[PDB]
């Protein structure tokens, strides 16, 4: 996952 | 937002844009909703950094002058006990920011409105995501505010094995996942607006997306559910  | 349209300047009045100092300036680094005169919801990943922050309420392009802004600065700022900045997937990703002065409401300033307590909304619920994100992977911010309609996927299909499996829990929302509308980076912290019994209500607060880019065929922006939280805003406002 990648928070954005 | 990669695959939105611009947004009219007075349709979505809650958003606000959260920048950091940079030097002589500052960047927008996240979104947020302004849900009390002084006080701000975002994502509490935004807010890890040791940094100055300020919040813009009424504001449109970010690099020109819109006539309608208003600059305000951080006083206080109350992460959620739980949240984990090694585990984004665990949850707990929200936060409240307390103003530094109360913002003056009026046509492109307004409260966002939240959710009863434990609501859940349908599969495919209409929902739009809003923000200065990146609008394409790796490509660059959006000077005008976009939006883009985000269906949500509940959450026995978004946590089935081809969607985000066990990384998805029931206190996050899915929407979207269509791989060419989602949020990218710079939308964090920011909402997603719902439309319930004729209003739209902020049930979102835009958290993550895949590792393979931002518009990905069933991995939806993935966004932390408000009405799981109710208690806790309520509680840290009226303690602040
Ligand atoms: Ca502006």
């Amino acid at each position: 996952v990648e928070p954005i | 937002v990669v695959g939105g349209t611009e947004a009219q300047r007075n349709s979505w009045p809650s958003q606000i844009s959260l920048q950091y100092r940079s030097g002589s300036s500052w960047a927008h680094t996240c979104g947020g909703t302004l849900i009390r005169q002084n006080w701000v919801m975002t994502a509490a990943h935004c807010v890890d950094r040791e940094l100055t922050f300020r919040v813009v309420v009424g504001e449109h392009n970010l690099n020109q002058n819109n006539g309608t802004e208003q600059y305000v600065g951080v006083q206080k700022i109350v992460v959620h006990p739980y949240w984990n900045t090694d585990d984004v997937a665990a949850g707990y990703d929200i936060a409240l920011l307390r103003l530094a002065q109360s913002v003056t409401l009026n046509s492109y300033v307004q409260l966002g409105v939240l959710p009863r307590a434990g609501t859940i909304l349908a599969n495919n619920s209409p929902c739009y995501i809003t923000g200065w994100g990146l609008t394409r992977t790796n490509g660059q911010l959006a000077q005008t505010l976009q939006q883009a309609y985000l269906p949500t996927v509940d959450y026995a299909i978004c946590s089935s094995s081809s969607y985000w499996g066990s990384t998805v829990k029931n206190s996050m929302v899915c929407a979207g996942g269509d791989g060419v509308r989602s949020g990218c980076q710079g939308d964090s912290g920011g909402p997603l607006h719902c439309l319930v019994n004729g209003q739209y209500a902020v049930h979102g607060v835009t958290s993550f997306v895949s590792r393979l880019g931002c518009n990905v065929t069933r991995k939806p922006t993935v966004f932390t559910r408000v009405s799981a939280y109710i208690s806790w805003i309520n509680n840290v406002i009226a303690s602040n």
